[PDB]
């Protein structure tokens, strides 16, 4: 894992001091479900593995 | 008309067609020719560059289809709480928001593909191959679509380095639309300096470059020492 | 083409074939010729050297069969605890490790056999026999397989003394692959000095030897004062 584990959206429409913006709002928050899901389930296997040990 | 005036009229119309907003007949023609050129070229990195360019254009074409469908679906909704003028204008502006944000994402995906097409062309290191008409045709098509994708979303400052790279390739400098877009994008940047009260060196830099490409576009379409050429020169002098 | 350019094209293809990764048709051809040469030579130590060389190549060939079978058996397993990306990448990487460790052992057994083939050729003391085409053919085949066994496992520094001994034998110095491998192995060693921040004398030694064999490989395949020869010389000068 690294920030590129999910769609790593930065910034938002309008004037910024960066050179990046977020994508279609619908996916942006939807992505955070993916981010949370992807990491939690990775912990899930580690959890399960601990039980195996 | 003279043979040069007839030739010029024909060429300007072909150049305006060349920069035509994408559609299905132009897509078909473009990719049929590019694939025949790829088979002639027989270069795996050119093949890959074309595969990515085509994926980028497909992103653009699929988006154009989405925009019509989205606007259609909204038009067909019954809106019961839309009885006041501000309510109708409200919902219109929010439709434009979603369309603009989706077009912005389609542009970003299309430019990631165009960037990959360029990165693959960069891997053709042999100078005898980089000078091939096949190489220059594809590279010109990638830059042209890239310029247009940004232009449509009013990202005019971003079009300048790509237009400049474009005109350096195989007599593209003699294309009237290329100089028209450069002049317009430079004009935008000049106006940005005037609105944001930026430095004079940049005001004059952008004004100068606007006038160079304004005059060159004029020369190319109407001819040197034409009433139109003489006019633009007299305004600048 | 000239008679020399036609001859050169033919020879480079034969040399590329000579250094082809081993397979069953090449194995059969190689050992049928070596056994006929052994019968002509009528030297018990050459016979023994060939028996060991063949045992070494057989180790390599039997390993190649093992690697296909092993990967096949793994591919055919149902993997229930492989539902995350890193689980698949894990099990793939460990498969590759087991294959690499088994290939490493096969290389070690094959080189023990090649070493024995050399130790038996060392026992041919008569200079009139050591100069026999039969002697030089087998010795070249042992060094070539030895170089390739190490090359495949990225043991490039180890290939240098064997490539150097190889090129000293019966015009092997005129072989394009021999100089390509030397140049690549020297390049690796140069990079090792740059990465480990080693002494300058070794940096330049390895860089020099890379360039000598790079240029010589170029000369051999394309010809002296060819666009390609001139290019490499101009980069070095």
């Amino acid at each position: 894992t690294m920030t590129a584990r999910s769609l790593n959206l930065k910034g938002q429409s309008g004037e910024l001091l960066s050179l990046s913006t977020a994508d279609k709002s619908n996916d942006a928050i939807g992505t955070l479900d993916a981010a949370l899901t992807r990491i939690s389930k990775q912990r899930a296997n580690l959890g399960a593995y601990f039980n195996r040990l | 008309l003279t043979e040069d005036q007839k030739k010029k009229k024909k060429e300007i119309m072909e150049q305006e067609s060349l920069w035509k907003n994408p559609d299905f007949k132009g897509y078909n023609k473009t990719f049929q020719e590019l694939h025949q050129l790829s088979k002639t070229f027989a270069n795996n990195q050119f093949r890959l560059a074309l595969s990515n360019y085509q994926s980028g254009v497909n992103t653009i074409m699929k988006n154009r289809d989405w925009v019509e469908q989205y606007r259609k679906e909204e038009a067909e909704k019954k809106r019961l709480d839309e009885k006041w003028y501000w309510q109708k204008v409200d919902r219109k502006a929010r439709e434009e928001r979603v369309v603009y944000r989706e077009k912005m994402k389609a542009k970003q995906d299309a430019l990631n593909y165009f960037s990959k097409a360029i990165n693959h062309l960069d891997e053709i290191k042999n100078p005898d191959l980089r000078e091939r008409p096949e190489f220059k045709r594809l590279l010109s098509d990638v830059y042209r679509s890239w310029i247009m994708a940004e232009y449509d979303l009013q990202n005019l400052p971003q079009t300048i380095p790509i237009l400049e790279l474009y005109i350096e390739i195989d007599d593209n400098e003699k294309e009237y639309p290329a100089h028209k877009y450069l002049a317009s994008a430079y004009s935008f940047e000049e106006n940005m300096i005037k609105k944001t009260k930026g430095p004079d060196d940049m005001l004059f830099k952008y004004r100068y470059k606007k006038n160079v490409h304004l005059l060159r576009a004029t020369e190319l379409k109407y001819g040197k020492d034409s009433p139109e050429y003489k006019h633009i020169v007299n305004v600048i002098n």
